């Protein structure tokens, strides 16, 4: 195989610096094939890879000023001089010129900005969910960047264990904020054998765990 | 514009067989290699197939996991590149990407997704969840649950409503179906003057499902 191993596997970076991702090549065919010429891709969450350099160096037609690719043997390196909002994705490099193909485990690249602490709002479940079997309640956690956040369910301050399922949405590319939603879910039965549903979320740009509460029946 | 639209994707049993498209544009679709590339969740890309021109004899090469299953194919009358799947398993799910290569680099198709599993196209039911009474600014939403395979697509007031809305990605549930929730911050002086209405699409399942969004 033609193994590449990139450095690093994640990354937070502030709007405007300087970031440099590596790839190492296999030093078990620079003999073989020579020294691959490496491409450079990003990847948006749910899109296409959109190329930046090829053949190491050359930056592909369209692809901004602020994108360069550099390397000499087996390491290489792009380089990002300074980081932009729109920057957020997937960058992993490419080998495409002797088979089989193989690409780089990628690198996540976040966006820095300042502790940002979320709105929390707690749904009930809907009326005509519960007269199917089930029942599940939902907390939302929105607009915050410590992605880091913690959501303890409570029914009569009895903290659940493990009947709560979370989701976060991606960076949001306006103000880099993260939203998550966690949805508890429990029998009907189960439902209306307790009254109070509350969840504490506790978050660095908060100084007091929050909780947000209501009571079955208004 | 050098273009590349896949097709043909979609929910499968083990065992089965698939065969994608892939519409090429933009370009002098003979003179160029082609190839499949897949990518999953857990295993990340991973090369599948490439075939050469009419003047290799269009050479094949195979992926060693795919070797005897799959089959690359290309038609430069229609601009069109084939991938014939057959005895599908599990780490064949994934999105497959379209390729050409102009050697100097390559371009990707937006790329469709493949799903292999036992289970059945499921349509979700969609539940309201109602606003609350954070002061000036609300919080409402819908409850895409208990659906299969992905994806689903959700909307407000068809389109007409997209500043402020998160969409969450789906969640695999323990009873093996996908669970996904939409929600929308708007200010809390219109809950009874404006009507606010999620539009889910299962396109899996035709389940396009409009729930108008009451407060209790």
């Amino acid at each position: 195989e033609l193994q590449m191993t990139q450095s690093p596997s994640s990354l937070s970076a502030s709007v405007g610096d300087r970031v440099t991702i590596t790839c190492r090549s296999s030093q078990s065919l620079l003999h073989t094939y020579g020294s691959p010429y490496l491409n450079w891709y990003l990847q948006k969450p749910g899109q296409s890879p959109k190329l930046l350099i090829y053949k190491v160096s050359n930056r592909f037609s369209g692809v901004p000023s602020r994108f360069s690719g550099s390397g000499s043997g087996t390491d290489f390196t792009l380089t990002i001089s300074s980081l932009q909002p729109e920057d957020f994705a997937v960058y992993f490099c490419s080998q495409g010129t002797h088979l089989p193909y193989t690409f780089g485990g990628g690198t996540k690249v976040e966006i820095k900005r300042t502790v940002a602490a979320p709105s929390v709002f707690i749904f009930p479940p809907s009326d005509e969910q519960l007269k199917s079997g089930t029942a599940s309640v939902v907390c939302l956690l929105n607009n915050f960047y410590p992605r880091e956040a913690k959501v303890q369910w409570k029914v009569d301050n009895a903290l659940q264990s493990g009947n709560s399922q979370e989701s976060v949405t991606e960076q949001d590319s306006k103000d880099s904020t993260y939203s998550l939603s966690s949805t508890l879910t429990l029998s009907k039965a189960d439902y209306e054998k307790h009254k109070v549903y509350a969840c504490e979320v506790t978050h660095q740009g908060l100084s007091s765990p929050v909780t947000k509460s209501f009571n079955r029946g208004e | 514009e050098v273009q590349l639209v896949e097709s043909g994707g979609g929910l499968v049993q083990p065992g089965g067989s698939l065969r994608l498209s892939c519409a090429a544009s933009g370009f002098t679709f003979s003179n160029y290699w082609m190839s499949w590339v897949r990518q999953s969740p857990e295993k990340g890309l991973e090369w599948v197939s490439e075939i050469r021109l009419r003047s290799d004899n269009y050479a094949t090469h195979y992926a060693e996991s795919v070797k005897g299953r799959f089959t690359i194919s290309r038609d430069n009358s229609k601009n069109t590149l084939y991938l014939q799947m057959n005895s599908l398993r599990a780490e064949d799910t994934g999105i497959y990407y379209c390729r050409t290569y102009f050697y100097s680099f390559s371009y990707w198709g937006q790329g469709t997704l493949v799903t292999v599993s036992s289970a059945s196209t499921k349509g979700p039911s969609v539940f309201p969840l109602a606003p609350s009474s954070s002061g000036g600014t609300a919080a409402l939403g819908c409850l895409v649950k208990d659906y299969f395979p992905e994806p689903v697509t959700v909307s407000w007031n068809s389109g007409a409503l997209t500043s402020g809305v998160h969409t969450f990605p789906a969640v695999l549930q323990s009873s093996g179906l996908y669970s996904l929730s939409s929600v929308v911050t708007v200010p809390s002086s219109s809950l009874g003057t404006q009507t606010y209405i999620c539009n889910v699409n299962h396109k899996p399942s035709n389940t396009k499902v409009d729930k108008r969004v009451e407060p209790k």
